[PDB]
C-alpha cells in the first residue's frame, strides 16, 4: 500500500503562478513514478507532466514546456511542478499520481 | 547488425552493475540477468553484479 | 501523440448487457494501454493494465481485451455502484494520450 | 593429492592505495587477510635467485 498528499485548491489570475506539491509515502524513494494529469471542467483527462525518482529525469507534455518545470527532493519525497504563465487553457484540477517504470505505466494510486 | 559499411567498425558496450536489488528490480523487472554478445570471432556472456560500492 | 477514439461516447446503461467500450488508437501500440473508471467527477481509478489483465482489488465482473490498434473494456452483468465515466490511455509512444470518456446511468 | 589434500587455495593480491578502500564480502570460501603491508622504504631492490647464505 501507498499514498500521496496533494496540496491545495485555489485558483488563481491570468499571469501569475502555481507549485503544486505531491508527497508519497508506503515505500522506498526509488521507484517511484510520479505524474500528473489536468481535468478541466467537464471535459477529458490531459497528461501534464512526470518524474521518473531513480534517474531524477522528468517529462513534460510539448503544450508547456518552456512553461513547466517538475522537481523533488528524496529527502523530503516531495514532487514539485510550476506551471508559470497561467490563463484559461490552464483552468482545471491538477491529480498528482503515481506510476511505473520510466516509460510511465500505470498510474496505480491517485491523488484526491 | 551486419558490416555493410565498407570497413572494419569498432562497436562498445557495456553491462550495468546495479547498486541493489531494488535498482535491479526497478530497472530490468527480473534477476539473475545476462549480457551476451556474440560475432564470428567473439562470444561473450556476462552474469552482471550487485554489489554496494564506495 | 498518437490519437486515442473511445466509441462510442456513452452507452445507454441497459443493466446486465454485453456492455463493451471501444478504443481505436491512431496506429499500432500493441499491449500497452490501460483501462480508467471516472466515478462522480473526482479522483479516477485504475482497473484495467497492459491489455487483458486485471488490477488486484478485482472485479470478476470486468475484462480487457485488444492488441492491434483496437482495444476493449468489458462489463458483462451490470451492478448499481459502476457508475462512470470510462477512460483508455496509453504509452507505448511518449506524450501519454487517452480517451474522451464514456458514460451511462442508473 | 599435495600435502594430503586434494583441496586447494587460490590466493589472488592487490595494491591498495593511499586513502583508498578495500572491501570483503563473502557467504563462503572466504580466506581473509589479516594483515596489509605497507610499502615503507621505495628504492632499486632486486630478487637474487641463489642457493647459497650470507657471509
Amino acid at each position: 500500500e501507498v499514498q500521496l498528499v496533494e496540496s491545495g485548491a485555489e485558483v488563481k489570475k491570468p499571469g501569475s503562478s502555481v507549485k503544486v506539491s505531491c508527497k508519497a509515502s508506503g515505500g522506498t524513494f526509488i521507484t517511484h513514478v510520479f505524474t500528473w494529469v489536468r481535468q478541466a471542467p467537464g471535459q477529458g483527462l490531459e497528461w501534464v507532466g512526470g518524474f521518473i525518482a531513480i534517474f531524477g529525469t522528468s517529462n513534460y507534455a510539448q503544450k508547456f514546456q518552456g512553461r513547466v518545470t517538475i522537481t523533488a527532493d528524496e529527502s523530503t519525497s516531495t514532487a514539485y511542478m510550476e506551471l508559470t504563465s497561467l490563463t484559461s487553457e490552464d483552468t482545471a484540477v491538477y491529480y498528482c499520481a503515481r506510476g511505473i517504470s520510466g516509460s510511465y505505466g500505470w498510474f496505480d494510486p491517485w491523488g484526491q | 547488425y551486419n558490416n555493410t559499411s565498407g570497413e572494419q567498425m569498432l562497436i562498445i558496450w557495456g553491462v550495468h552493475h546495479p547498486n541493489d536489488e531494488t535498482e535491479q528490480r526497478t530497472l530490468y523487472q527480473n534477476v539473475g540477468t545476462y549480457v551476451s554478445v556474440g560475432t564470428s570471432t567473439l562470444n561473450k556472456r556476462s552474469t552482471p553484479e550487485i554489489a554496494t560500492r564506495p | 501523440d498518437i490519437q486515442l477514439t473511445q466509441s462510442p461516447s456513452s452507452l445507454s446503461a441497459s443493466v446486465g448487457d454485453r456492455v463493451t467500450i471501444t478504443c481505436q488508437a491512431s496506429q499500432d501500440i500493441r499491449k500497452y494501454l490501460n483501462w480508467y473508471q471516472q466515478k462522480p467527477g473526482k479522483a479516477p481509478n485504475l482497473l484495467i493494465y497492459d491489455a487483458s489483465n486485471v488490477k488486484t482489488g478485482v472485479p470478476s465482473r470486468f475484462r480487457g481485451s485488444g492488441s492491434g490498434t483496437d482495444f476493449t473494456f468489458t462489463i458483462s452483468s451490470l451492478q448499481p455502484e459502476d457508475i462512470a465515466t470510462y477512460y483508455c490511455q496509453q504509452y507505448d509512444n511518449l506524450p501519454i494520450t487517452f480517451g474522451q470518456g464514456t458514460r451511462l446511468e442508473i | 593429492k599435495v600435502n594430503g589434500l586434494g583441496s586447494r587455495m587460490e590466493f589472488s593480491w592487490t595494491l591498495l592505495d593511499m586513502w583508498d578502500t578495500i572491501n570483503f564480502e563473502s557467504t563462503g570460501n572466504l580466506i581473509a587477510p589479516e594483515y596489509g603491508f605497507k610499502i615503507s622504504k621505495r628504492g632499486s631492490s632486486g630478487i637474487m635467485k641463489t642457493e647459497g647464505t650470507l657471509e
